[PDB]
């Protein structure tokens, strides 16, 4: 573990259980709205089932608008 | 649009920008698409008794539509915020009664003030389906916290996952322990593990659910299936493989019930008698979860992006793709019927 | 405008007035400066505050300077705030489980609470966040009891409102104009090298100031540059200097004309340096550059620090050849060990002034990684995320005349990749993981599906990072894992 990274491992999103990034998404993609819908790694992930519901509003397709999806902190500028 | 045929076998599925897809077993395509109103989340549906009502899980976890699938109308609506000054949510817990009279819902309610917020104690909500789009709570019990899942019994008994599986009197709201799965003192072993948010309506009529569990950091992890048969309330647990990968959703093959199919990254076919792997399949991408069709010729293949994996259940081969209109399916789950 | 009335006219309304400029909630609570800014990025965020960024950074200026932390009360968590992300945490294990299994548990080590501010903190994670009690850690047990039970009464008695250090520290504060004056630093960046320079802390309106950083690396690349930074709680320093191309985000803690810290890229945190700087006006030796010498060596040594006068003296064996410059901030001189010289560290002087240690080596028995574990990730190639490179550094040691263990430092290496494990070499991870460059600085891949790889996944891989020492080819070896990306960043880990 990394004060970076989540230890809810149900597989995890930065490593799985295993410590390793086998039992993850393949490609992450594939677990992204899993994770999100239900914010299962909300300080990582951001959850729209409560705080960031619009969060992949141009991206309902992950396997290919990826690239759409934003960073939610609100920085300065 | 066109309504379902008689005597068809059809699937049901949430797609994420906000639709509901019915797509023909037989030809493998997709038959008709519905819009659903307000927003996808987590999209979790069953089908009604009539075989022709769908109800979802849907708006963030915090409504409830029931949509008729010959004309995509939206004839049901319970919000799960009707008591004044909390925010309810529903962590996939609803269920629809044998008679398709009632629609029963755990609400883990959050009471948002001004400047802090206070967790409730969770409650069953009943609501009626004739009452239509304004739907109120009829009934309401109080629940036991950490509820998921719920399967409505052929004899109206509602059987609640929970930290234990609970059998609940939907009249009383007195409830038992039906399989004691935390306090399941099990000598040997640990208390079992359970993260499963898919409610299969499968051929075989049972609530199944699959889990984890240590054997005594020289602990032997173990995969386990659950279920509870819904028209004679009999309850079974068994492992049937040492864990060496994860699997997410879990079915027996109607065709073969000593057969069981894991899925996550690779589809695993396991013997439940010898709790040995028969076979192994590698995925075009990770999958969440599978159905069965009535027969068990196809297996098919749902949850993450927005296509279904049609395999044949024998070779355990991919014999094509049904790519869905929209976006990607999520936490949906893959729901098989008769018209 | 001025803090108070900004607190009551951006607050108030959903925060109640409870009299001399005090509210619910906001009153009762400690938090470092990030941990403000925080607070008010979630109003924001899930209840709707309309605020500008500016009366953000007023009220975050006011409120961190009313309600902080003392630096004792820092202690031993400041890694979050310099943005160690790759920093193993060590807490026990109910606040871990419990409170640090999605963030850091340094994020709440950083916030001082009542018992009843704990407990509305609980409410509100199982409230914005319903799922939290049916994850990992959560599901296998009664996590609302336990939580109010036996958790917030514990985060009560570790970190409570009130307490002595506080108390004094509001009286024992000091002023932003302790501050300016001539500061020698010195500092290393991780696969880069030693720093050292001085910058130049003149002031601005209020606790603010103007910062110039003359310097350079110890190969030659220069660093310098200018900025600005602001001073909270009286010894909170954060600011900005533009280096070169860079803009390089200052984190230090100020105390008795010292500063102590981590200066990053603004945009990437994995790529920054130790930093430590002493104040004019006080004799202080910082460093020794390089820390090491080689029996039989000619070695160009560079003393750092302040108010150095007379003259080096690097310990028996090693030989001054010739002070090549010496400044009372910079001394840089030639030296020579002897072939003879005995393995071990040497204490430093220049006139007086001892303080560094020199170690003087004949060979390396031992090679360690560093960092020995890390996390690389993926970004970019459209992605609104960067990527996060692994640094690394081989750290030399052998043994000193009296057959104990010596750290000699971090000696120059070759650095090469390979799979970490069976899977690894299955699905070809260190062909998509990125590349190693040859000066220990692992670039990742770039982010999404990946067609070329099994099931199109990403560039993600588990390695095992060998560094070979030019001096003697000793091996050593470190773990580093390519992730995936994280949307969710804010200022505290
Ligand atoms: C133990 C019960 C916990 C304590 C104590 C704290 N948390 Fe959390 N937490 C989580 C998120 C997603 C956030 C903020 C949103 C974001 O990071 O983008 C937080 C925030 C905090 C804060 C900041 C409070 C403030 O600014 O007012 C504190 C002090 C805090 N948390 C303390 C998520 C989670 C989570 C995962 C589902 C868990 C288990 C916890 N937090 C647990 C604790
Ligand atoms: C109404 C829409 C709000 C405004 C305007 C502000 N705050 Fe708030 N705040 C609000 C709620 C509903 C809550 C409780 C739930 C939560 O998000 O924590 C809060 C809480 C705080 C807290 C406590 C945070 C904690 O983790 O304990 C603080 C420190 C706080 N609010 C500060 C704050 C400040 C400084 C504001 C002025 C810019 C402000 N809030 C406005 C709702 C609302
Ligand atoms: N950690 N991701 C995740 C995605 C989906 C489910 N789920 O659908 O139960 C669980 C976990
Ligand atoms: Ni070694």
């Amino acid at each position: 573990a990394v004060a970076g990274c989540t230890a809810t491992t149900d597989p995890g999103w930065e490593v799985d259980a295993f410590g390793g990034v086998s039992s993850l998404c393949q490609p992450m993609e594939a677990d992204l709205y899993g994770c999100s819908d239900p914010c299962w790694w909300p300080a990582q992930v951001p959850d729209m089932m409560s705080t960031y519901q619009d969060w992949n509003a141009q991206a309902s397709n992950s396997a290919e608008d990826w690239r759409n999806l934003g960073t939610v902190f609100p920085k300065d500028k | 649009g066109p309504a379902l045929k008689a005597g068809h076998e059809y699937m049901i599925v949430t797609n994420y920008p906000n639709n509901l897809h019915v797509v023909d077993v037989a030809s493998d395509t997709v038959y008709k698409s519905c819009v659903m109103p307000d927003k996808f989340g987590p999209g979790t549906a069953m089908m009604a008794p009539d075989n022709r009502t769908a109800y979802v899980l849907n708006n963030h976890y915090g409504d409830i539509y029931g949509i008729d699938l010959d004309t995509c109308k939206n004839t049901f609506h319970a919000n799960l915020s009707s008591v004044p000054g909390e925010v309810g949510r529903s962590m996939y817990s609803f269920a629809i009664s044998p008679d398709g009279k009632e629609v029963y819902a755990t609400v883990n309610p959050t009471q948002r003030l001004n400047d802090h917020y206070v967790v409730k104690p969770p409650r069953l909500e009943v609501f009626s389906t004739a009452d239509g789009l304004e739907a109120k709570p009829v009934r309401t019990f109080p629940m036991p916290r950490q509820v998921y899942l719920m399967r409505a019994a052929d004899d109206g008994s509602l059987y609640v996952a929970g930290p234990d599986i609970y059998k609940m009197d939907v009249k009383t709201g007195k409830y038992t322990v039906a399989l004691p799965l935390r306090n399941w003192n099990r000598k040997g072993y640990s208390a079992p593990d359970v993260l499963y948010f898919w409610p299969h309506q499968s051929p075989r009529h049972e609530f199944s659910m699959l889990y984890t569990i240590a054997r005594f950091a020289t602990a032997d992890l173990l995969y386990g299936y659950l279920s509870v048969d819904l028209k004679t309330g009999k309850t079974h647990t068994q492992e049937f493989a040492d864990l060496t990968e994860l699997y997410f959703t879990g079915l027996r093959s109607p065709k073969d019930p000593n057969q069981i199919y894991g899925v996550l990254n690779r589809l695993a076919k396991y013997d439940l008698k010898q709790r040995k792997l028969i076979k192994a399949a590698n995925l075009d991408h990770t999958y969440y979860c599978v159905a069965f069709d009535k027969k068990g010729d196809k297996l098919y293949l749902g949850g993450t992006f927005n296509d279904l994996a049609v395999f044949n259940p024998d070779t355990l081969e991919k014999v094509k793709n049904i790519k869905l209109p929209g976006g990607d399916m999520s936490t949906t789950t893959p729901q098989v019927f008769i018209r | 405008e001025q803090g108070p009335s900004l607190l009551q006219n951006k607050c108030m309304g959903c925060h109640i007035p409870e009299g001399n400029d005090t509210y619910s909630r906001i009153s009762h609570q400690r938090k470092t400066p990030e941990g403000w800014l925080m607070s008010i990025a979630r109003m924001q965020v899930m209840h709707g505050l309309q605020i500008s960024d500016d009366d953000r950074r007023t009220l975050v200026k006011y409120l961190a300077d009313k309600q902080g932390l003392a630096p004792s009360e820092t202690d031993g968590v400041r890694y979050a705030m310099e943005r160690r992300l790759n920093t193993v945490e060590q807490f026990d294990t109910q606040l871990s489980e419990t409170c640090g299994r999605c963030h850091s548990g340094a994020r709440v080590a950083l916030q001082r609470r009542p018992a009843k501010e704990w407990e509305h903190l609980v409410n509100f994670h199982l409230g914005q966040w319903p799922s939290l009690e049916y994850q990992a850690q959560a599901r296998d047990r009664d996590w609302l009891p336990i939580a109010l039970q036996q958790v917030v009464p514990d985060l009560a008695k570790r970190y409570p409102l009130e307490s002595a250090a506080w108390a004094e520290w509001q009286k024992a504060r000091p002023k932003a104009d302790a501050l300016p004056g001539q500061w020698a630093f010195s500092g290393h960046m991780l696969a880069k090298g030693d720093v050292r320079g001085v910058m130049s802390v003149t002031p601005d309106q209020g606790d603010t100031f103007k910062v110039e950083v003359k310097g350079a690396y110890a190969d030659g690349t220069p660093f310098n540059g200018s900025g600005s930074a602001i001073l909270y709680n009286g010894y909170e320093w954060r600011g900005n200097v533009k280096v070169g191309d860079a803009n390089l985000r200052q984190v230090f803690a100020a105390l008795d004309g010292e500063m102590k810290g981590r200066m990053f890229e603004a945009e990437h945190d994995e790529r920054g340096l130790d930093f430590t700087a002493v104040k004019e006006g006080k004799a202080r030796l910082l460093a020794v550059q390089p820390a090491f010498i080689k029996a039989g060596g000619e070695s160009e040594i560079t003393l750092v620090g302040s108010g150095l006068a007379g003259k080096p003296d690097l310990g028996a064996g090693v030989e001054v050849t010739e002070v090549l410059e010496q400044t009372p901030t910079l001394v840089r001189l030639k030296a020579r060990a002897a072939a003879d010289a005995k393995p071990g560290q040497r204490e430093v002087a220049v006139g007086t002034l001892k303080g560094v240690n020199l170690a003087v080596y004949d060979k390396v028995e031992e090679v360690k990684v560093v960092p020995a574990f890390s996390i690389a990730r993926i970004g970019e190639n459209g992605a609104s995320v960067p990527k996060v490179q692994g640094r690394f550094e081989a750290e030399a040691w052998g043994k000193d005349a009296n057959g104990q263990p010596l750290r000699i430092g971090y000696l120059p290496a070759s650095w090469k990749v390979e799979p970490f494990n069976e899977r690894a070499v299955e699905d070809e991870d260190v062909k998509f993981a990125g590349k190693m460059q040859a000066d220990g600085v692992f670039v990742p891949g770039g982010a999404g599906p990946n067609p070329e790889r099994k099931m199109m996944t990403n560039n993600a891989g588990n390695l095992k990072v060998i560094a070979t020492l030019a001096d003697g080819g000793q091996t050593g070896e470190g773990h580093m894992i390519v992730t995936v990306q994280r949307w969710n960043n804010p200022p505290l880990p």
